[PDB]
């Protein structure tokens, strides 16, 4: 819900999310929904964004309407920040547990230490039930099971109320007598030395000694109880395992790319060379969370968000099968209302008019090839 | 008569209006207020911004102009009892200023932290921002200016000169509003992380310090209270 | 002597020293002792430590009880800071010449520009003789041989004493007359203009002119003598040649790792897959300067420090030979007094409870394989 405002070229060339899947579209309270997919770190990472040396796999959502039970990059849990390598493809998996009823737009996002949020596609997930039924149990290494919704809440309230009461008692003790104007007049007109006299000093000594003694006793008691404590666990985690993708058998060279101002379409001319031994066909163009599909070649079945999905938004001038070894140049047009709804047309406002995306090529048997394209995007006005 | 029930209204108007504002932002925070380019955002928060800015400008102009036009020309022939009554009215103005300062610089500022700490900010005019900078700040600025003008135009102690502590207390917290430019500039450009303790925030802190001039302002009001009707009793 | 205080996890995952050897254990004055070995830069380099872009091969020792005659990374001398690559293994060689008699704990260490000292294993080396017998000769490109112990000492003493004498002469010249109270009274009561009169100004002019002239003449004389001088030679040295190790034929997956609190043992469950064509057996586990050995598989003969060596500290549940292609899961326990002496048990205080180490696998013929393992280390209390 935080994208459509970021720069179009920055959304195009940071991170490409694909193979996204959602386990469920509608859940009950305490029910789990799992989000899977892959993201590729673009080679032409913008210089204004710091390299993803420190990155965190986050969830885009309006507060804890879900709780993040687990999150994985590769196959290993990532509760801390992680290091990503430019040009690598990683697979991710986020497990969410429903907490608050309603209709929520859930995004998978990557926060980069020096570049800000990179928001992936968002999907509407319905939560039904009552928040009062939500439980977040956890078992500690000390052998006790607690609910994270209310654990330590009573202790926190008690201690804060106790110390607030001590401070209020001090202030009220001094506030029983007249406060401002008579004391000001006494201090000004001659030496005061009358508004602070025993047993006021004795009361202050008692307050100070009691404060120190209570702090020490409370610390000792909180050490006898909970004798086993550990510090906060933090630190960027290295050695994220990237996907070992096979080398693509399709090479694509972008010969100019244009978009009409104003308009809802993007046009580019591609020289596609088919290696390997199977006839390929262009089935998809993904630019920034928007999938332009050639419906005659490929159809989406993973429940991709409709406002981000162009079922027939990809038109190829000659999308006949491309025989192996054969090279041809075609005009590819990606047109959909999403191009203007998600403000991908506002790249005219950007200080770097370059686009990047993913082309998905499909053969007859159905196996697909992913190739990455990037080129300057030239607006056309007449 | 002396202190009258204008203090009750001073507390209640801010309390009720800001409770309604909190209800409004609780209802329209999500669901017309998350997406800054949705049409419903324009009808529920951009319209709110426009209406509140126009109403704040009109109210500030009317209030300040009325206070300045009804200024007491013959301050010399003011009885001590009337001076005491005017001092109490000025204290009511200061109470209203303190209440508005609380609502602006604590409640809506920190609630703002929560907002940003929970969502991806989509614009310089988040539904909540509209509430803090374009309401929790102009309202307290208007109240502070009105209190300063009332002191200058009704209290002989605060007449015949501009009180430095009062001017600081009134203008420093006002400088937080133009400081929003530094907030925006150093959110989009400088600093991309949502950290409340980032240096892009020291402009709010520096001018929040100037509210400490309330100490000199209040000792000045104490002296103004204790001019003719200082007692006796006190120091007797 | 500076380790046992650093964080256990940081000592575990920075740099792993192995194949360490010492040419001699007891030396005479002016005798040379050589320290050799390999160090591997861990892939999971902690984010709190700057990457070893600028690193220096240092020696941990109590002052110049030895002098570093030579130091090598790869096969080339490294008198300056060097650049190391994460994940690479380098071989090193430090040549030390004994200078001060006594029993010294000599460590090989790596200082990293933004992370501080990484101290390797330390070995007690005895030095016998007299410091007065120590010589540090060196031959310059100008054809003169000097002893670095006392070269230029006389000149330094002479010049410092000369300038100190000049300053003392100035102060004493002004201090022959009364100093503080009469001069203060003269300055206060009326214009002074009497305590600074000729020939005081002439003496000051002489002092200034003589100072400038002596500085110029001394510089010219020190330029006529030693006509050939070079600036200090500094600068990080790139292109350190890492070892080209063969790819290991053993793959190990750590399935949980635990240590008792309190305790002197660490337990982990490993899934070991044997590739290649020889039966392997687990012989060693090195975690942080501590070598846990399975005495039935391997014995140390390189004179490793005893307090860092656990001869039978490594117990494997099933350490029978692992046939090629076969995969088995075993429980490995590393237990020794060193685990508590070197405070490796204090990882419970650390904000990142993850360990790293090296497993050494040996076959029947004796050739060994080095595999690296890293996993979270979970304390157990009951
Ligand atoms: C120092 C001088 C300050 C000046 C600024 C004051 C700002 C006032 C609010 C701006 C509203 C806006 O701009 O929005 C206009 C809103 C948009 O809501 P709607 O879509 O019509 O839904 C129906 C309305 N509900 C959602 C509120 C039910 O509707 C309105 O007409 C209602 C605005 C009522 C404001 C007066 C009540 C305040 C609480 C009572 C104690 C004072
Ligand atoms: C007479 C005295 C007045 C001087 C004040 C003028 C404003 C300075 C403008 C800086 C522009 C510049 O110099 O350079 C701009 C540099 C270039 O960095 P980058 O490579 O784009 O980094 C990329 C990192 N992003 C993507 C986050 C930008 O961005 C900066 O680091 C901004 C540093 C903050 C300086 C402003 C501090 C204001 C203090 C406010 C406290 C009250
Ligand atoms: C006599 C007093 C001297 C004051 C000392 C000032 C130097 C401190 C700045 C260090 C910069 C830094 O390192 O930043 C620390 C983290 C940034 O986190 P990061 O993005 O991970 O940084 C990674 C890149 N660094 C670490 C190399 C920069 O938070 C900050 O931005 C600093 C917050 C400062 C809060 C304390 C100041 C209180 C304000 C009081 C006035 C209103
Ligand atoms: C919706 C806006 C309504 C604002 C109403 C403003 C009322 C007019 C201001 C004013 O002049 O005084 C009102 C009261 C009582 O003081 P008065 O005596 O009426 O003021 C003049 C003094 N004089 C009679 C001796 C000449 O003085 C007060 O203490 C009133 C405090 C009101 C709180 C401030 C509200 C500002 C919100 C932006
Ligand atoms: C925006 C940031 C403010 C900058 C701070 C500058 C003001 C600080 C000093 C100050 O307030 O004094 C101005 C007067 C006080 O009386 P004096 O300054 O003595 O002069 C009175 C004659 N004058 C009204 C034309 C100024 O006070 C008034 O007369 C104000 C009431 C009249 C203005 C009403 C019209 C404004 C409508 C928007
Ligand atoms: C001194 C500052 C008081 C701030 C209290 C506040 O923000 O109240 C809003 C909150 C809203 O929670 P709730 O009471 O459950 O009502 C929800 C209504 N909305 C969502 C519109 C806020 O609770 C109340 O309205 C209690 C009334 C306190 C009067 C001083
Ligand atoms: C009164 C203390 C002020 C200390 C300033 C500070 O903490 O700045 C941190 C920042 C270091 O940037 P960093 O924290 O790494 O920011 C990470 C996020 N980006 C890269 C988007 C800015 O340094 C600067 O850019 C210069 C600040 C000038 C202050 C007058
Ligand atoms: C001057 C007060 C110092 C208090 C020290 C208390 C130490 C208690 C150790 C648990
Ligand atoms: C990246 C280093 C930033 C250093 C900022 C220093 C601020 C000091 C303020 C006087
Ligand atoms: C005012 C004194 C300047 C001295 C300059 C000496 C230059 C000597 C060149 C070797
Ligand atoms: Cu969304
Ligand atoms: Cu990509
Ligand atoms: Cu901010
Ligand atoms: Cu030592
Ligand atoms: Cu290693």
């Amino acid at each position: 819900h935080g994208e459509k405002s970021q720069a179009a070229f920055m959304r195009m060339r940071t991170i490409h999310w694909y193979d996204l899947s959602w386990s469920k579209e509608k859940v009950k309270i305490n029910e789990t929904v799992e989000i899977k997919g892959k993201f590729h770190v673009f080679e032409g990472w913008p210089e204004t964004v710091d390299e993803p040396d420190v990155a965190f796999l986050n969830v885009g959502m309006p507060g804890p309407v879900f709780i993040r039970k687990e999150s994985y990059i590769g196959g290993q849990l990532v509760p801390r920040s992680v290091r990503l390598e430019i040009g690598k493809t990683y697979d991710f998996r986020v497990v969410l547990k429903a907490r608050r009823p309603g209709d929520w737009h859930v995004h998978t996002m990557m926060n980069v230490q020096g570049g800000g949020p990179i928001i992936g596609p968002g999907k509407w997930i319905t939560v039904e039930g009552s928040m009062s039924e939500f439980r977040n149990p956890v078992t500690t290494l000390t052998g006790q099971t607690v609910d994270l919704e209310n654990y330590n809440e009573g202790n926190t309230y008690f201690w804060h109320a106790f110390w607030f009461a001590i401070g209020v008692a001090w202030i009220g003790y001094w506030s029983r007598r007249p406060i401002f104007i008579p004391r000001l007049l006494m201090v000004d007109a001659g030496r005061a030395d009358e508004l602070v006299s025993a047993t006021d000093r004795k009361v202050a000594m008692g307050f100070l000694a009691a404060t120190i003694l209570i702090v020490v006793m409370a610390m000792s008691s909180a050490n006898s109880k909970y004798p086993i404590t550990i510090p906060l666990q933090a630190g960027t985690m290295r050695g994220m395992k990237p996907l070992e993708l096979p080398a693509p058998t399709v090479s694509v060279k972008v010969e100019d790319a244009t978009y009409r101002v104003p308009g809802r379409a993007m046009r580019m001319k591609l020289t596609i060379t088919n290696h390997g031994n199977s006839p390929i066909r262009l089935g998809e163009f993904y630019t920034a969370s928007v999938r332009f599909l050639d419906s005659d070649v490929y159809k989406d079945t993973t429940g991709y968000p409709e406002d981000l999905l162009a079922e027939d938004g990809l038109s190829v001038s000659d999308n006949s099968p491309l025989a192996p070894g054969e090279t041809r140049t075609v005009d590819v047009t990606a047109s959909d209302a999403a191009w203007e709804v998600y403000r991908l047309s506002d790249i005219i406002y950007d200080p770097d008019s370059r686009f990047a995306g993913l082309l998905f090529f499909f053969d007859a048997t159905g196996n697909r090839q992913v190739v990455q394209i990037d080129a300057p995007l030239i607006p056309s006005f007449m | 008569l002396l202190d009258k029930k204008w203090l009750t209204f001073a507390l209640a108007i801010y309390t009720v209006f800001y409770l309604w504002v909190r209800w409004y932002e609780g209802v329209y925070g999500w669901s017309a207020g998350l997406d800054s380019f949705a049409p419903e955002f324009e009808t529920y928060w951009m319209n709110f911004l426009y209406t509140e800015i126009v109403l704040e400008i009109v109210t500030a102009s009317i209030l300040w102009g009325y206070l300045w036009k009804t200024r007491d020309r013959n301050l010399a022939a003011l009885t001590p009892r009337e001076e005491l009554r005017r001092n109490f009215t000025h204290l009511v103005w200061l109470v209203a200023y303190a209440w508005a300062i609380y609502w602006g610089a604590s409640y809506f500022t920190e609630q703002d932290g929560t907002w940003h700490q929970t969502i991806v900010r989509d614009t310089d005019f988040t539904p909540s921002h509209i509430i803090e900078f374009y309401l929790s700040y102009p309202i307290y600025i208007i109240t502070g200016f009105a209190a300063f003008i009332y002191a200058k135009t009704r209290l002989p102690f605060f007449a015949k000169g501009i009180s430095l502590p009062y001017l600081v207390l009134v203008v420093g917290p006002f400088m937080i509003l133009p400081n929003v430019g530094l907030n925006e500039w150093g959110h989009t450009f400088w600093f991309m992380e949502e950290l409340f303790v980032a240096p892009l925030h020291y402009g709010f802190v520096i001018f929040g310090w100037l509210a400490l001039a309330v100490m000199g302002t209040l000792t000045q009001t104490f002296y103004s209270f204790a001019q003719g009707g200082l007692g006796q009793s006190l120091c007797e």
